[PDB]
């Protein structure tokens, strides 16, 4: 019957590894970087579009950062049809929470919810993971500024600082070397542009092969704004830090 | 018995020069018993106002049910929602629930963003689009509001006259309704900026 | 080979390796003994203990007041098929006060065990089953295999050594189908079919297991002492 | 291996068991034939009883799908069956929820999508058979739609399958290489019927009797095929010029 | 190489090798016959007679379907048993809804149909039979041959099983000595020489021989096994020829 | 409502009033009664409001996409048999009558659907409240082979009819013209009272005449 | 309505007013009864219109599909069919529906099925309210082997008296010839069939 | 019977790599050259009508689709799996969109709910990915004109302007030297014929090239009158006429 072509994707090795997810880690390990960094006065999401053509309408494009609510974002990393399943599934259960309890969701509840469901698909139901890796950057009022990591496995933690993708090892030693705890937005910027620049498989680090965003509370008073960067704002903030 | 006047209340709609108004009362009851003056009954999602008449906690649920959507409608488009995709948003949801529906009276009014003319309309429980050049009415005392439209009102008020306008239609319109009035709020709306005003009535 | 993984696979020479199998199980079972004549039918079955501690499985099953079989194989299987049967028989008493006729109570049994060898997932029955019984046309005996084929049959025999018993009464045919009237002699002819597939053991008073059903005889199960008249 | 066994993509991007189901196609050795008229459409098949056993009359590869589609099939006659049953269903479906006749072209679309399905879907085998659909529809005239295992479909000026598909493919080219016209021009439908053999008897160079042949004619409003005493009038008239 | 493994599985050739794997239970089994006269049909079938404790005329073979058709087949029984089971089914439902009996090239079609279905997932298996029936409809005689493949066509005579050959042979001479036709009580005692001549095939064991027809003007259209003096007529025509 | 059909020589008109009520209320003084169910298929509706728009915007949809599927033009027995087996469907809780007619391939033609999901053909129809009044006006002056100008009139005067001697009608007249060959012309306010009276006296009011309690800017930007 | 089905010689003759009504209203006067559910298979619709429009789509789409597959249905078979959705659908139908066909085997026949969803075969058959009017008049006249035109007759004068007594008849008298030579329509206007 | 093939068709490999992904995108490089290109006023698509026989009748095949009155689409790979995806494409754009909100989809957001029944069928159990990559081009008030490339995967892009199939490389090169930001449509539509005929063997005319464009509103094609904001479909297939006629100033 049926079973002579079933690659069984939710067992474990003889070692007590999941298969599918440590080959799902292996496919993601070769996607476009992405770092995230928590300061005291907002969060920095940037990330690095694989190698891309001078034809690709940039400005309407995205690849890797996306918006979940008005407080919550994530940086994707991997398989970016995949994403977008989650995201939407993400994006439902914000409005679900919020309609339930006419408040916005905390952050690591919705985190939490779609790192479960990553979950299921390695323990039942026999379909392939989720080649996807996630940094969730977003703010609440309990925890304030807050960043999380989620992976094919279904688990997922928190960060000051954290890079997926490509380069990680080396991104992630670079970011433990000049993160500091008092450290600002401002700063965090230059951090993350500076660890792309380092790691990355390319020549040289420009505006069209970046995304990047911040979620501040530089916003009037009392209440957080998330600023998803322009083509030329990306160029702009290059040049500031001293890279082009 | 009759869920369309358990609770009171009413909402009215009008169009002006480059402007729209949207007032409502705040009484919430259980019938001859008041319960609140600070049932509002007017939301907005953006830009678009939505004013709701009928059973309370359908009111409540739709307003919620309306969050829920034109935020989602936000995070995908990448943009505000308009009065007119709205109002075929409000119907389609209004339908779906054909054979049990919200015991509602809707009323939607705003101005579009890219054309800058005014908007209002109103549905039937049901997802009936009535879309008016004048004014829309809704709720209990809407025979009293018909007339007294239909008499105040004329088009191409400037938005300060038309707020006298649509007050007094609220306000002698409840005046006559025994489940309506206990306070009233009314919404000047124009392009880019909107004044919200709470009305002295009679507390009776 | 590599043809016997599933029911739902036929050799290159058209064979059904999974149901070749189960036909395998019978020939493991004990020995069982069925045979008739004009007036009653007879079940003898040689039933087997685990040890000297264990009791000795029981072979035989009553179905209805007028039919009932032995097995030979897996008896979780056997106990599958003639609750199936039961729940036959009684359906066509409920239903139209009608006793359920041994023929076509093998034509239901071949039906379902043919169903578990064309489906994928499912297996074969392990077990042979001898179905004795008496309807409006007399005294009947059937033989079904877990491959769908039944067989009525005026005597046979099932299990492990079971083809000295068929050759016995092969040769004792027009002797034992006469026995009309005497359940005793029908069931001596069955004690002494079986005992031609003995080796080493014998028939004792705990081993042997006896059934009969006939013209005015209810289906009746005989063990312990009650058989120890036949010994 | 299994790449090979269901309807997977191959390290090339093939698709085999679909090419393996193009390859029963011709498991009948049969040849069919598809022609246009001005106001017909024109198929014809060779017809082959080889066991003396048989009852000729049943023996068919075409069928009558509705009152105004008729459809021949390149294939074995099981899935043959299955294809003309599914197209009969959904052709009198058709009919009761939008009102009118299928069209030709839409139920050859439908088939097609069928197929599709099963290149797409593991646990359903594509069918062996090249199903030649025709009409003479009320909108497009006189029309030829082939449907095969790979959920391919398009329209037909003419067309030919089968092991020999080739040799009548290039023979109808030529002539309408030479008539510069995307039909025969021709009054009846008999005449229609006496080209389509011809071209078949040059393209095959074979002669044929009565019984080696099956003829099936698309009108307005009506497809029907031909008894053994109809093509043999037609065999006659073929051979006295 | 792997081709053969799975049900529904198209080999390079464009085979189904499961079918033709069916067939060879087919070709194992006994030699059923079927025979198309003026006015009906007569089946009839070998019954290998395995050992001396059968009880002779009870193991019955063929089958009824409705009232008017009969059907026989060789290879797995219990497989023919399932797509008798079916037939009637379909053979119910249809007059269910239309009155009429089924006619038998509608009846052939529905057994066809469900066959062929048993060709396209490797979830079943293919049928390990090949089906002769037919019977009398309101446009007269048919029989039909079906194939583990759901291949089948009309018949004048047809055979399956162990002596199909052997069979098929005799067959053949009546078509060409008999072009007006066979009356059925012909038929009947062609038929029981057939399977006595199939018989040199499955010489070990003796065998049984089991025979009925449908007939306009013998049977008034409706299916009825051969008893009695007319079958121990049939039996004494055909060990006449043989010897 | 009063709403009707008449066929004339080279295609087929449709016409309709345009009040809208809530028992003796007058809820929309200027509805639109004629849908658009593809291009050269209109169909006029009376009865539930609600039911009339959904049914004809969901038969619309499906005509659409049957339509791109078939890469055909689509039929008025199309739309008339998906609309009478949903109709049908939800035995008469659909309040929906209505007046479908279009061109097409096959010609032009003229049907009614009632809610219950029966059809009816003619060569001139009416529905609605004014259905009698107007069915009158077309009783005594429909003639056959009538010019695409005269089945204008006649339509519009049957439609006239209705707004006079029906209470549940009033109001404009809407018309749109299917014939074969053209376009559609949907003619929305076809005829509309002239003129109208001007109020005897403005009831705009002195600035400051209502009293206010508060006051606020509402923040509707991000 | 006043519908009528009879066989004669030649085959079968169905007969039909052609006035729909809500109430008093005549919604419709010049309706179309007799309806084709095969090439010489049709049939007569009494009670629900949208009830016996849905039945008579429904076999159409039956008989079209066993035509594909059976060849051309029988009368009798198309009446089981009617039969078959009007008895199993009882609780939710009102639908009197009188089958007429005629084969060249069969020749004419007709089949009634009143409310229950019961079949009876006859050699004519009325139904619908203004049958009731012409029980006496139909019994008396009818003659089985009748010619076309004195089954013409027949029926004219039979729809004449019902249509004269029951309000819910009316319009125009539409008539279906069915016979080997093919299928013929009639129509007779109130002018002629009033002075009978 | 019951579909038994519950489970994924496509898995991870060692490497990483989706290997059904691959081979499908190995499937569209085997197709037959595609093109788009995106002008300030509008946008073209284009490809080879690469017929299978002379006596088959190439107009009836349709390789350009209108999916919505302002939307269209053309494909490289396997030409069932595209006409399947229109048929799914087209009616998704009503159901979860016009149905609702009582106008048509913007191009992004119809490209998504494509995208997303591609991502499908490389998730799902007992299904291949889709073989063919589409190009999308549309209009919408909203964001104006747009042009999308998706992939089997399900991920989407849009271009300024790019070739899928056959000849991709060599015409993504071509369009790179030939585009910018100022290109009218006729501009566009005079690069595409150029491009399109690098990577076409024989017969290049009207009756061998498929072409359509999204540009103006074309009020003659909406069927009526009598609604102002109704002015007609901005998508409009060019005919064998027309294509000729530029193929002279070529
Ligand atoms: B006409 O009278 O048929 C007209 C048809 C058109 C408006 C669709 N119908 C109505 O105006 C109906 C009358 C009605 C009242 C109450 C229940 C059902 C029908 N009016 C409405 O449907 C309606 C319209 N807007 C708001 C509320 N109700
Ligand atoms: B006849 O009167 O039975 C007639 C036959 C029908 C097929 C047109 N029925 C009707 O006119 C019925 C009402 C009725 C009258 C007498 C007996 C039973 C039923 N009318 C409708 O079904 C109808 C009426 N108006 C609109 C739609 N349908
Ligand atoms: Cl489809
Ligand atoms: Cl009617
Ligand atoms: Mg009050
Ligand atoms: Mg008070
Ligand atoms: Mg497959
Ligand atoms: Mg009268």
């Amino acid at each position: 019957g049926s079973r002579r072509y079933d690659s069984r994707t939710t067992i474990f090795s003889p070692e007590g590894r999941l298969y599918q997810v440590e080959y799902a880690l292996e496919s993601i390990s070769h996607a476009g970087t992405a770092i995230g960094i928590m300061a005291s006065d907002g969060i920095v999401l940037a990330a690095e579009r694989k190698v891309t053509s001078t034809l690709l309408e940039q400005d309407t494009s995205t690849e890797k950062l996306y918006k979940l609510n008005d407080k919550i974002a994530v940086a994707v990393a991997g398989l970016t049809a995949d994403a977008e399943i989650l995201i939407n599934t993400a994006r439902i259960h914000a409005q679900n929470y919020l309609k339930t309890y006419n408040e916005d969701i905390p952050v690591e509840i919705l985190v939490r919810r779609l790192s479960d469901i990553k979950q299921g698909y390695t323990q039942h139901g026999g379909l392939r993971p989720f080649g996807v890796s996630f940094i969730y950057a977003g703010y609440d009022d309990r925890y304030g500024y807050q960043l999380y990591t989620s992976n094919p496995s279904g688990n997922y933690t928190g960060w000051k600082a954290i890079s997926v993708g490509a380069n990680t090892s080396a991104a992630q030693t670079l970011l433990q070397m000049d993160y500091k705890d008092d450290m600002k937005v401002d700063d965090a910027i230059e951090l993350a542009l500076k660890t792309l620049s380092k790691t990355t498989d390319s020549s040289a680090l420009t505006y069209d092969r970046l995304e990047f965003a911040t979620i501040r509370k530089g916003a009037n008073d009392g209440e957080v704004y998330q600023k998803i960067f322009k083509p030329q704002e990306i160029k702009d903030i290059l040049v500031k830090t001293g890279i082009t | 018995s009759d869920p369309s006047s358990i609770n009171g209340g009413i909402v009215v709609a009008m169009t002006g020069k480059d402007c729209v108004a949207i007032a409502c009362d705040l009484r919430l009851g259980s019938q001859s018993l008041g319960v609140s003056n600070k049932f509002e009954k007017i939301f907005h999602y953006g830009h678009v106002f939505l004013g709701i008449t009928g059973l309370a906690t359908d009111v409540t649920t739709l307003n919620e049910m309306f969050r829920y959507k034109t935020n989602l409608y936000k995070l995908k488009e990448e943009r505000a929602i308009e009065p007119e995709t709205f109002t075929q948003l409000v119907s389609s949801s209004l339908y779906e629930r054909r054979f049990g529906p919200y015991f509602v009276g809707p009323v939607v009014a705003g101005i579009n963003s890219k054309s800058g003319k005014p908007f209002i309309a109103g549905f039937d429980l049901i997802g009936c689009i009535d879309e008016a050049k004048d004014f829309i009415v809704s709720g209990t005392a809407s025979d009293q509001l018909f007339g007294m439209c239909e008499s105040l009102y004329e088009p191409n008020l400037e938005p300060e006259d038309l707020f006298e306008t649509i007050s007094q239609a609220l306000l002698n319109a409840a005046d006559r309704d025994a489940l309506s009035g206990w306070g009233a709020v009314v919404y000047i709306i124009k392009k880019d900026e909107v004044v919200k005003r709470y009305l002295k009535m009679r507390q009776d | 080979n590599n043809y016997d993984g599933d029911t739902v696979t036929f050799s290159p020479t058209g064979r059904l390796f999974q149901v070749e199998y189960a036909l395998e199980a019978i020939k493991q079972g004990s020995v069982t003994v069925g045979l008739r004549s004009n007036t009653h039918a007879v079940l003898v079955a040689l039933k087997r203990n685990a040890d000297e501690l264990s009791s000795y499985q029981k072979k035989i099953i009553k179905c209805d007041e007028h039919m009932g079989l032995s097995l030979a194989g897996l008896a979780p299987d056997a106990r599958v098929l003639s609750n199936y049967l039961r729940q036959q028989c009684n359906y066509s008493s409920l239903v139209f006060n009608r006793k359920l006729a041994v023929e076509r109570a093998g034509h239901l049994l071949c039906d379902k065990a043919q169903k578990n060898t064309q489906s994928y997932g499912g297996r074969p029955y392990g077990v042979g089953l001898l179905i004795i019984g008496y309807d409006k046309s007399g005294a009947h005996l059937l033989e079904f295999q877990p491959s769908g084929n039944v067989t009525e049959l005026y005597g046979t025999a099932i299990g492990a050594r079971s083809q000295g018993a068929k050759t016995y009464l092969e040769r004792t045919l027009d002797t034992f189908i006469k026995i009309d009237g005497n359940p005793d002699e029908l069931i001596k002819a069955g004690v002494e079919a079986i005992s031609q597939s003995l080796r080493d053991e014998s028939l004792t008073v705990d081993n042997l297991s006896i059934a009969i059903v006939g013209k005015d005889t209810p289906f009746t199960i005989y063990d312990g002492e009650a058989v120890a008249k036949y010994i | 291996g299994y790449d090979r066994h269901i309807t997977i993509f191959s390290p090339e991007g093939r698709l085999y068991q679909v090419e393996y189901a193009f390859k029963a196609t011709n498991q009948t050795n049969i040849n069919s034939l598809a022609v246009r008229g001005k106001d017909c459409t024109v198929v014809i098949s060779q017809k082959k009883v080889p066991d003396k056993l048989l009852d000729p009359t049943t023996v068919s590869y075409i069928f009558c799908i509705s009152r105004t589609i008729g459809m021949v099939v390149n294939g074995p006659i099981p899935d043959a069956r299955n294809a003309a049953l599914r197209a009969k269903a959904e052709a009198a479906e058709f009919r009761y929820k939008y009102g009118y006749d299928m069209p030709c072209d839409v139920l050859a679309k439908r088939m097609a999508n069928l197929s599709q399905i099963y290149t797409q879907r593991a646990y359903m085998r594509p069918l062996g058979v090249i199903l030649t659909f025709v009409s003479v529809d009320e909108e497009l005239g006189p029309s030829i739609y082939k449907t095969d295992p790979a959920g391919y479909y398009v329209g037909y000026k003419a067309t030919a399958t089968g092991p020999k598909q080739q040799e009548i493919t290039t023979n109808l080219e030529n002539h309408f290489k030479k008539s510069k016209i995307d039909h025969i021009n021709e009054e009846s439908w008999e005449k229609v019927v006496e080209f389509a053999i011809t071209h078949m008897i040059d393209a095959l160079g074979t002669e044929f009797s009565k019984n080696d042949l099956e003829v099936g004619v698309a009108t307005k409003d009506k497809f029907f095929t031909l008894s053994a005493e109809n093509i043999e009038e037609r065999l006659v008239a073929i051979a006295e010029q | 190489t792997g081709y053969d493994l799975s049900n529904s599985v198209f080999s390079p050739d464009g085979r189904n090798f499961q079918v033709e794997y069916a067939v060879k239970a087919v070709e194992n089994g006994t030699t059923s016959i079927g025979i198309k006269c003026n006015d009906g049909v007569v089946f009839a079938v070998e019954k290998l007679i395995t050992s001396k404790l059968l009880v002779p005329q009870k193991n019955v073979k063929i089958q009824v379907v409705d009232r008017h058709i009969g059907c026989v087949y060789s290879g797995l029984i219990p497989d023919g048993r399932h797509l008798v089971n079916r037939g009637r089914e379909e053979a119910a439902s249809f007059k269910k809804l239309y009155k009429t009996p089924i006619p038998i090239p509608a009846f052939a079609d529905r057994l066809g149909q469900y066959v062929q279905a048993h060709t396209l997932y490797n979830s079943v298996r293919p049928f390990g039979v090949s089906t002769i029936f037919g019977g009398v409809d309101k446009n007269g005689a048919h029989l039909y041959m079906l194939e583990p493949s759901g291949s089948y066509w009309g018949y004048k005579g047809a055979a399956t099983g162990k002596g199909r050959q052997s069979a098929k042979a005799e067959l053949e001479k009546l078509v060409d000595h008999h072009p007006e036709g066979l009356s059925a009580r012909e038929a009947v005692k062609q038929a029981a020489k057939i399977i006595y001549l199939a018989h040199e095939d499955n010489k070990e064991k003796d065998f049984e021989l089991e025979i009925s027809w449908c007939s306009l003007s013998e049977t008034n259209g409706l299916h009825k096994f051969v008893k009695g003096d007319l079958l121990q007529e049939a039996i004494d025509f055909a060990q006449k020829e043989i010897n | 409502t009063t709403i009707v059909g008449v066929k004339f020589n080279n295609g087929v008109v449709i016409a309709a009033d345009t009040r809208s009520t809530q028992g003796p209320i007058v809820a929309d003084k200027n509805c639109a009664k004629l849908h658009r169910i593809s291009p050269k298929i209109w169909c006029a509706g009376a009865g539930t409001a609600a039911d009339t728009e959904a049914v004809t915007q969901l038969i619309g949809s499906n005509i659409e996409l049957h339509s791109l599927y078939t890469s055909r033009e689509p039929r008025v027995v199309s739309a008339l048999q998906m609309l009478k087996q949903h109709l049908f469907k939800y035995q008469g809780h659909i309040g929906a009558y209505l007046i479908v007619a279009g061109v097409d391939p096959t010609g032009s033609h003229l049907f009614s659907i009632h809610a219950h999901g029966s059809t009816d053909v003619g060569y001139y129809l009416s529905l609605g409240s004014g259905s009698l009044a107007a069915m009158a006006v077309l009783e005594s002056h429909w003639k056959q082979d009538l010019t695409k100008e005269e089945a204008i009139k006649l339509a519009s005067d049957a439609i006239q009819a209705g707004i006079w001697n029906d209470l549940g009608s009033a109001s404009n007249v809407d018309v749109c013209v299917m014939e074969i060959g053209k376009d559609a012309e949907y003619l929305r306010n076809y005829l509309t009272p002239n003129v109208r009276e001007e109020k005897q006296k403005s009831y705009k009011f002195p600035r400051g005449t209502t009293a206010v309690l508060k006051e606020s800017i509402v923040n509707i930007c991000d | 309505t006043s519908i009528m089905a009879v066989t004669f010689k030649d085959g079968v003759i169905l007969g039909a007013d052609s006035r729909t009504t809500t109430g008093a209203y005549i919604a419709n006067r010049v309706t179309d009864k007799l309806t084709r559910v095969h090439d010489k298979i049709w049939c007569c619709r009494s009670g629900s219109a949208a009830d016996t429009q849905a039945i008579a789509d429904i076999v159409q789409y039956h008989l079209e599909l066993y035509t594909s597959q059976y060849g051309t249905p029988s009368t009798e078979t198309a009446a089981s069919v009617f039969k078959e959705l009007c008895y199993e659908n009882k609780d939710n139908l009102t639908a009197g529906i009188i089958v007429a066909g005629y084969d060249d085997k069969n020749k004419g026949e007709v089949y009634t099925i009143p409310l229950g969803g019961s079949v009876h075969k006859l050699p004519y058959a009325i139904a619908g309210s203004g049958s009731t009017f012409i029980y006496g008049y139909c019994d008396k006249n009818f003659r089985e082997n009748m010619s076309k035109e004195e089954t013409v007759d027949f029926i004219k004068h039979s729809l004449s008296q019902a249509i004269k007594w029951d309000g819910s008849s009316g319009g125009v008298i539409r008539m279906v010839v069915l016979t080997a030579a093919g299928v013929e329509r009639l129509i007779f206007y109130p002018d002629e069939y009033e002075q009978l | 019977m019951t579909d038994r093939y519950s489970f994924s068709l496509t898995t991870f490999s060692p490497s990483g790599k989706l290997g059904q992904i691959d081979y499908a995108l190995t499937a569209v490089k085997q197709g037959v050259t595609s093109l788009g290109i995106k002008a300030t006023n509008g946008v073209v698509i284009a490809t080879e009508k690469k017929s299978s026989s002379p006596l088959a009748m190439s107009e009836t095949l349709s390789k350009v689709s209108l999916l919505t009155p302002d939307i269209g689409a053309v494909y490289s790979g396997m030409g069932p799996d595209y006409r399947v995806l229109v048929d799914k494409s087209r009616k998704v754009a009503h159901t979860s969109y016009k149905r609702i909100y009582g106008e048509y989809p913007p191009t992004k957001l119809l490209v998504s709910e494509v995208a997303k029944i591609m991502q499908e069928a490389t998730q799902s159990g007992g299904v291949r990915p889709f073989g063919v990559s589409l190009l999308i081009a549309g209009h919408d008030e909203f964001n104006g004109f747009s042009l999308y490339q998706v992939d089997p995967s399900g991920s989407y892009f849009p271009w300024k302007a790019t070739a899928i199939g056959k000849g991709s490389v060599a015409a993504k090169t071509f369009l790179e030297k030939r585009w910018n930001d100022e290109l009218e449509l006729e501009d566009a539509i005079h690069i595409a014929l150029l491009t399109l005929k690098e990577s076409v063997e024989g017969e290049f005319n009207g009756d061998t090239i498929e072409l359509a464009i999204i540009g103006d509103e074309n009020p003659d094609l909406l069927g009526y009158t009598g609604i102002p904001t109704d002015k007609g479909p901005r998508f409009r297939k060019l005919t064998s006429q027309e294509i000729n006629d530029r193929l002279e100033a070529l």
